[PDB]
């Protein structure tokens, strides 16, 4: 209907030429105002911090994706080399020979936010290994039948973990607690993203079907978007609103904000988003970052009052 | 002698705590100052006037307590960190909400531009148009920039806001 966000602050002219997965925030330095991270195709590696750049650093290759366990990590080729607050820390390698094709975030055990964390790589063979929480070593190598195109994690580490894999077949994947389902669902299309939501995993195919799927196979709801999908998100709004949403951008140029079966709110950025980030940026929390085709980077924030109901 | 009540809000970090602290006396000052919980109430006079002042927290977990002093204030002091560029808007919607309120009175509102020694520094025309400050017409209020460390314009603040509680 109308857009819900507060227009923070907008820079037409950054140098940022990249996607979803090379982008990031979090704390790698501590002064509680979190800083942005984003691995550019320049095979640089600028950092954000508020309302301006901070620093730029040299990639040794063009990037994959990064995350973080205060330690920063991209991923490239069959290395990964993970910085940390902020130089140079491993350059663990794959054992058998394997090359990267995505990577993601565990929780170790408290499945709390700022906690002890395992990082997870899935790799072109057909593996998806779970390391330690010094990024130590191979915690679990679980091999599997496909090539993964993107993977979400929902749980912990020591608890219990649920993890969903989009392979490039065209087929969504489950592994729980360390043990892969025989499970298989059969998607539409070939997967475009993946979100991990409440209580279901959100597929959009290239066919501008978003998909909603329970770890049993359930499909408990379908968005059928007007345009193509360029990407999507976990919008997360923790407190006595708790609602765990999906933001999906097309190419049309519409930023849209799915609650579930519902739509939220909808604004549109003059050259279409290709990132898309939401959580705490600067000293505020619910905050979304946008990086689009013509390289441009923007700040919007979610209202207190703001009701997603 | 004569008391008034001073509501004194703003986003997290913007130095309140500390603006209040240069009107407390140099002996009774704390040496560093902390992140204010939940929210704290001192005294202070300054002339015929005796400020009964009302510190809250800004992070946005306890924004819902500044609702509870609304009703009785007599004066908000309103704090703004100047090297934030980026949560200026957030600022801007606690304050039209604060405004909005069926409760807040058409009482005097001083705009701290606070942090202007920060090199990046938000200059106090650009801030005040950032809030919009120009569309409030119907109360009294002015922006001053200011440094908490030092007390720096914090007299030619409340001196202001003195005034017009006189
Ligand atoms: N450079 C500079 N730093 C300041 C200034 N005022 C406060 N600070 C620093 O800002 C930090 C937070 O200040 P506080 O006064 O506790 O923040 P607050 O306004 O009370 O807001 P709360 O988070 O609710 O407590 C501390 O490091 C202060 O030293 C200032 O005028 N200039
Ligand atoms: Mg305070």
């Amino acid at each position: 209907v109308r857009s819900v966000w507060l227009d923070a602050f907008n820079d037409p002219v950054a140098g940022i030429s990249a996607y979803t997965p090379c982008v990031h925030t979090c704390n790698l330095f501590g002064d509680g105002e979190n800083r942005l991270v984003i691995a550019d195709e320049d095979r640089k590696l600028k950092i954000w911090k508020g309302t301006q750049k901070a620093s730029e650093h040299p990639l040794l290759d063009t990037p994959v994706a990064i995350c973080s366990y205060p330690a920063l990590a991209v991923a490239a080729g069959s290395h990964i080399y993970i910085y940390r607050n902020l130089r140079p820390y491993y350059k663990f390698v794959l054992p058998p020979e394997t090359v990267i094709t995505c990577m993601d975030v565990v929780k170790q055990a408290i499945d709390e936010p700022d906690a002890v964390s395992c990082l997870v790589v899935g790799t072109e063979s057909g593996r998806i290994l779970i390391l330690n929480p010094a990024g130590t070593a191979i915690v679990k190598n679980i091999w599997v039948g496909i090539t993964p195109a993107m993977i979400a994690v929902q749980g912990e580490l020591d608890v219990g973990y649920r993890i969903t894999v989009a392979g490039r077949d065209g087929k969504l994947y489950h592994i729980r607690n360390g043990e892969l389902s025989q499970t298989i669902i059969q998607l539409e299309a070939q997967p475009v993203g993946l979100v991990r939501l409440a209580k279901h995993v959100a597929v959009g195919c290239m066919n501008d079907v978003v998909h909603a799927y329970t770890p049993t196979g359930h499909k408990s709801w379908s968005l059928y978007l007007p345009c193509h999908i360029l990407a999507m998100q976990r919008m997360e709004v923790t407190g006595q609103r708790n609602t765990k949403a999906l933001i999906v951008a097309l190419s049309n140029g519409e930023v849209r904000v799915y609650n579930e079966k519902l739509l939220v709110s909808v604004h549109v950025s003059p050259n279409p988003v290709t990132a898309l980030w939401f959580g705490r940026y600067g000293r505020e929390d619910n905050t979304l970052l946008a990086i689009t085709k013509s390289g441009a980077l923007d700040i919007k924030m979610l209202p207190r009052t703001a009701n997603l109901e | 002698s004569k008391k008034v009540n001073v509501l004194v809000v703003g986003l997290d970090n913007s130095g309140k705590t500390t603006i209040i602290e240069r009107l407390k006396p140099r002996p009774r000052q704390a040496a560093e100052v902390a992140p204010t919980v939940g929210f704290t109430v001192d005294e202070v006079e300054k002339g015929p006037l005796t400020f009964t002042v009302f510190d809250m927290s800004g992070a946005g977990r306890y924004r819902t307590l500044w609702e509870q002093y609304y009703r009785e204030a007599d004066a908000v002091v309103f704090v703004v960190d100047s090297a934030d560029k980026l949560r200026m808007v957030v600022a801007r919607d606690e304050m039209e909400h604060m405004l909005k309120h069926s409760n807040m009175r058409k009482v005097p509102i001083l705009y701290f531009a606070n942090k202007k020694d920060i090199p990046v520094a938000m200059p106090p025309v650009e801030i005040a148009q950032a809030l919009g400050l120009d569309d409030i017409k119907d109360r009294p209020w002015q922006i001053v920039p200011s440094n908490g460390l030092t007390g720096e314009g914090v007299d030619k603040g409340i001196d202001w806001l003195a005034e017009r509680l006189s």
